[PDB]
């Protein structure tokens, strides 16, 4: 993701991440989801009764299409390593149904929602490093 | 013709406040007639994320209905 | 004395039960999500001192990146005269690291810092004697006559800017103004070098489309100034570019797949950036 | 205003946030909001423990299901939370506990459904036992279901013999299992989730008791009851079903008398 | 206000007027509005021609159709207008042309449809050619479709042999035919027509280039792309279809270098 | 002009016969002994000018200590390509001198001065000819792609900081900020990189325990930029670290026994620091 | 001595029981279930430093003929403000008999040593489901 | 932007007093924008041995009974 691609040019990062979702079902479909960020340290939230015990928000589908759930920068170190590392654990963002999407007569019974990620104004990244995301065949020459 | 400026707070440095001592001053004297020859332009932390995160015509404020 | 701008601090907040819902929005507007900790959970007061001091374009592009590697050979053998020099076309597409970064923006404007690193070695077992080498980098702008042989009149450089390196000394380097003939450097170009009129090929254009068809910065004619010795010697010159005093406009997504050619072009061979994940519910 | 709808509303406590785009205002029980014990009203002299965010947040109970047959549901505060995260720990490690809560009942359908849930918050919700052989005959285990809570029925069949069927509430819907016509259950703080109108119910409630602080492990101050005043209905099937979810959040919680943890009888 | 909805909106230019009762605001590219060349920024010294109303109006392109199979569409400014009334004439009679536009993408359905179109306005929209035998191999004819514009696909099959299939864009949807994940196409001025929310998209865009004025007949500043981020869907058939119409309106147009008219290669 | 603080001077004192006994105390309190000459014997007046000016942490750590020695070989023989470069893991545990000193404190915070010394020589009797060598030290932070071969795209360093040395010139050196992602550098760490939960090995952790399991500063990818010559040449690069602008917290006893690995770990082979003394009464 | 920093979480975190020091060092290079535990070598603090200098740490000495208690108040210490407790133990309490217990009567005297700890100024961030580490 | 300071009393130098002549002054001009690049921080002879030799709560004075 744009956020990711950028973080990947640096070594450390700090800040809060903004997860915003846009439900694209039919106007006629209702429902209440539950987005959640559980900071590291315990059994990863497999069920709702566990995700609900951490940072969460009960999103009610309605006229307001989108809904954001923020991942409050909660960390032990002040900066997290960009590369994957256990010391710099991030946490678990999951989702569940608070109730269940409900549609009526003649209404598409299955649809989707788009998930976006962005950084909050308290976000900063440091230590310029090269990015792994691109490769290049050792250049020819002429010898 | 030298111009002194503030350094970038280091390890055992001024509380982030960058307002402690002249021991954080670096001198600069451009030597060439062509600007192009100069060091990196001074760090500019200005920014307007909005031209990208909110280039919407009518302005909407968080606490309100995005779609009124 | 002044204080660099820090990233938003966190002001302490608490509960809520209003008709003010910062959580909900409508990204259809085209506006990104805005919420922050305070809007969603109970926060404490936090004084942030940290700064995006390193994401400043000038810092982000503040490195001497290698753009190309030229080769040339000072040999005394039959067909080793054309080898006695080399002509490189000025550009940053020869590699991919720097290119990708600049490629983050549609347009850019800057001054340039050229730095050169020479590395000579012996090819075959002709591991004999050769005096010290003195190289010459001559910048030949579009329109200027180009060298025929490693030593035709062109290497006079009465007007072309030329460096003279004495192998073993500090990596020669120099600065270049923003020379673009435009108000800015164009990184992409959805157009053709000229307009194909009514009576022409039904394919006209396929030859002159793309930024590459309009951009031109001239070439670097490198060479060793010494004459040919008994034993043949091989040198490799590496060009380094650091755009300084920069500023860019219009952000675009990063190059996600391998680069083919100088244009956008992709290769069916590698166009799967991402990676299969067990399940949508696999942490 | 910038269109500050009476329908749209957000609520936040601890690290939890509810939202709802179709609510019908919210009510504050008896007009009073949760408060703490004031030095002039105090009783226990030990310095209280006030959990704040760690326990004063939004805990979500296992949803139930609304069927054309559904007769009603019930729960008990603090009971139906005794197992909810940190709140519980504090609740059980202390002899005395005090708290108020924000009740948020959710239940979305579609503009083509019918139905109306009466969400009532009754203080001191005592129900009759199911056995005319004894009186006030209810086991602790049965009285305190927890996250599950009970359900109402529309029939009364006491087990004067089988003493294991007597030790439980006689959840008679048309009488609140109390011996009072449910038709007047409105003299209690309440809201009505009428599907064609709203999909949420928000009722903030303050501690209520003849004492400042009490012993939670023995006493349930409030009782949450939901009765379908209007039967669920859908044009399609004759067996429609919609989920009803209950999210509770304690507030201004404080405890006195800390000791070893309490672990009640269980099965 | 008297109920000045963020949804309802009218737009007028020349003798043309758009209206929409379900839009989601409107966005102004990079926050700047169309302007003319200021005496301090000028380049061509001849007195410019500023058409005003005659050309700065709402031209409507032939609608396209959204199918469950539809992969996306694209167009190019000023290209996709080179034939639009008076604007075109001026565009072609002059060497240099400058302009900004107001893009209005329309697409109504019904409260029972699903779908979401991502309308992006990308500056310098260069796509890869369809032939791995050559590079930047695209014919003028193919690069400049006009009112018709192109379409995106979800497959990449270069014709290294057939040189008449190479001379065209490789409109690979999941990569914008540029070699960049469409998932990040949002770093461009854009709006999303999510059927359950809106039915219009309005994006005002200012001239963008490394120059003040350029040669339109050679260069397309902007590129309009529409990708179904959410597939069209209707409860009824499994082959639903809805029209998508694109109405563009140039603004602050000025041209320099007048001569005989330009007539490019065609078939 | 100012006067550096001197160590306590001795004020003249004499006899005594009071109930004031500076001699006696009770170290059980945890307080060290405090008495000084004056308290015990008759002293004369002495003006002390001497200063602990050299025990200042900045002076004590003010030296460019060698931390490691890397080797690499530019050879033209079959399996001598992987030898054409080397990757070193950034740390001070490779040696013991500097390590022990820093190890005097639990935490520390400082800027770093890197200094490099190159020394090339001939291995076998391949004592022939080879042009002058140009090396490259590339700092590859955690997460950045690492070199596959002595010459794959990675050595572009469009973002990674790289030095280019021309053997024979002054020992290249450079400075590094306090980069720790903590508020200080942690020298020890009584913890595990992550928390092993209920259903796991009854041994989980043995792999990720110790400061070493959480610390990571990236690596130094060194190499010679020249191509392979007839005769093989061997180079040894030595890394020197001098922590400057330093400050440390929580003192701990010095490492008394030989070092095993990067952790505290001892070896039964050598754990007898002290030395037998004839008798308790042997001067 | 077959591995380094080889200690299991289970063994590193005994709890109320804590460990004990010994005066011998016998590594189990083979038996990998005896390696995954601390080598509590008393005369070296099991750290490789003479215990004789363990006094450069906050401390007190319970000398029976003088006192019978030891009170040491300690503040949070770390290279960070707050950390993750379930992974990291900031402090370590160690008690070594600098003077051997002794009683005129038996040649096998015994006296109880009790340890009472009290946390202070405790604060936590990042609330979620409860953590339950590996156990036996 | 230069900052002059006192040198470290040498061989045939000012009586330890370091207060004799400008012949004991050294000049310093930071050349880089990053503090990290600077020389060793100025000698600081401050010290509080007590946080280690006497971190006792109730303070005791030499002349008194350590255990009262
Ligand atoms: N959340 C909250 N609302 C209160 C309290 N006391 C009164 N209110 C009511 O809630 C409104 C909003 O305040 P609160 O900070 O969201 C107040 O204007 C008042 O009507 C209280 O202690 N907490
Ligand atoms: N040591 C000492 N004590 C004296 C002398 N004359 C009187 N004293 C007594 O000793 C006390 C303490 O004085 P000294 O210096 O320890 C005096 O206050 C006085 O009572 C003397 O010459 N020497
Ligand atoms: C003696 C050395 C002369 C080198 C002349 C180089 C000319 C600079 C052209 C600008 C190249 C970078 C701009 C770009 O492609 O974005
Ligand atoms: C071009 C050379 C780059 C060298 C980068 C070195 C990174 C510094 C990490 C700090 C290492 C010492 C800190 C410590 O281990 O206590
Ligand atoms: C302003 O420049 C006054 C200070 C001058 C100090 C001398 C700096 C050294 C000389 C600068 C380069 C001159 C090149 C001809
Ligand atoms: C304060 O700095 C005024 C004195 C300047 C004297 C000139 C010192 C020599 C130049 C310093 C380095 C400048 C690098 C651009
Ligand atoms: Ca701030
Ligand atoms: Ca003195």
């Amino acid at each position: 993701t744009m956020l990711g691609e950028i973080l990947n040019y640096y070594t450390h990062w700090t800040g809060s991440i903004r997860f915003t979702f846009l439900f694209c079902g039919s106007m006629m479909a209702t429902g209440k989801l539950l987005l959640s960020y559980s900071p590291p340290g315990a059994k990863p939230p497999t069920n709702r009764k566990d995700a609900m015990l951490g940072t969460h928000i009960i999103w009610d589908l309605g006229l307001q299409s989108s809904c954001s759930m923020v991942a409050p920068w909660i960390s032990n170190t002040v900066y997290r390593r960009c590369a994957r590392d256990d010391f710099t654990e991030g946490g678990f963002i999951t989702c569940f149904y608070q109730t269940r999407i409900v549609v009526p007569a003649s209404t598409p019974t299955s649809m989707f929602m788009l998930g976006f990620v962005s950084a909050c104004p308290d976000f900063s990244v440091r230590l310029l490093k090269d990015t792994p995301h691109i490769s290049q065949s050792k250049l020819i020459g002429r010898t | 013709g030298a111009q002194v400026s503030t350094q970038k707070t280091g390890a055992h440095e001024n509380q982030n406040v960058a307002a402690n001592g002249s021991t954080i001053n670096y001198t600069t004297i451009n030597y060439y007639k062509d600007s192009a020859s100069n060091s990196a332009t001074r760090q500019d932390l200005s920014q307007d994320p909005s031209k990208f995160t909110e280039p919407v015509k009518d302005l909407m404020l968080k606490t309100a209905p995005a779609l009124n | 004395v002044s204080q660099p701008p820090s990233t938003q601090s966190t002001e302490a907040t608490s509960g809520v039960n209003s008709q003010e819902v910062p959580a909900l929005t409508a990204v259809e507007t085209g506006a990104s999500g805005q919420a922050i900790p305070s809007d969603v959970v109970e926060t404490r007061h936090v004084v942030n001192y940290k700064t995006r001091s390193e994401s400043c374009l000038e810092s982000f592009f503040g490195r001497a990146a290698c753009v190309t590697i030229l080769s040339l050979t000072n040999s005394s053998k039959s067909g080793e005269e054309k080898k006695h020099f080399n002509i490189w076309n000025i550009t940053y597409t020869d590699t991919v690291q720097l290119r990708r970064k600049l490629e983050f923006f549609t347009y850019s404007r800057f001054d340039l810092e050229m730095t050169f690193v020479f590395t000579e070695n012996y090819p075959s077992t002709a591991s004999g004697e050769v005096r010290n080498q003195v190289y010459q980098i001559m910048y030949i702008p579009p329109g200027a006559p180009r060298p025929s042989s490693w030593d035709d009149y062109t290497w006079q450089s009465s007007s072309n800017p030329s460096i003279f390196y004495m192998y073993g000394n500090a990596p020669p380097r120099m600065s270049i103004p923003y020379v673009g003939i435009a108000n800015a450097y164009s990184h992409f170009y959805d157009g053709f070098a000229r307009v194909p009129l009514e009576g022409e090929n039904t394919d006209a254009g396929d030859t002159f489309y793309g930024l590459v068809s309009i951009n031109d910065f001239g070439v670097l004619a490198v060479r060793a100034v010494n004459r040919s010795n008994p034993h043949t010697i091989h040198t490799s010159v590496r060009v380094y570019m650091k755009p300084k005093h920069i500023r860019c406009w219009c952000p675009r997504p990063p190059r996600a797949v391998l680069y083919r050619g100088e244009g956008v072009d992709m290769i069916s061979s590698a166009i799967l950036p991402l990676t299969k994940v067990d399940s949508i519910t696999t942490f | 205003a910038c269109g500050y709808s009476d329908r749209v509303r957000q609520i936040t406590l601890g690290n939890s946030t509810i939202t709802t785009q179709e609510a019908a205002n919210a009510i504050v029980a008896y007009g009073e909001w949760p408060t703490y014990i004031n030095d002039s009203e105090a009783n226990p002299v030990d310095a209280p423990t006030e959990p704040d965010v760690s326990s004063n947040r939004f805990y979500t109970l296992e949803s139930v299901s609304w069927k054309t047959t559904s007769r009603g549901w019930w729960w008990k505060l603090p009971d139906c939370l005794k197992d909810m995260g940190m709140f519980g720990q504090n609740m059980y490690y202390h002899y005395l506990g005090r708290s108020g809560y924000t009740i948020h009942v959710q239940c979305n359908a579609s503009k083509f459904h019918q139905g109306a849930l009466g969400v009532f918050l009754i203080p001191e919700f005592v129900m009759a036992c199911n056995t005319e052989s004894k009186t006030s005959y209810v086991s602790y285990i049965n009285a305190n279901p927890g996250e599950r809570g009970g359900e109402f029925t529309n029939t009364y069949n006491p087990s004067n013999t089988d003493a294991s069927e007597g030790r439980k509430f006689a959840a008679l819907d048309y009488l609140l299992g109390s011996g009072v016509l449910a038709g007047n259950a409105f003299v209690y703080p309440h809201q009505i989730i009428n599907l064609r109108t709203n999909n949420s119910a928000t009722i903030v409630v303050p501690y209520v008791n003849s004492l400042v602080i009490d012993c939670m492990a023995k006493h349930n101050n409030w009782g949450i009851v939901i009765l379908p005043l209007a039967p669920l209905a859908f044009a399609a099937t004759s067996s429609p079903q919609v989920p009803i979810t209950v999210t509770i959040a304690p507030m201004c919680t404080e405890f006195n008398g800390l000791r070893n943890i309490t672990v009640p009888v269980h099965q």
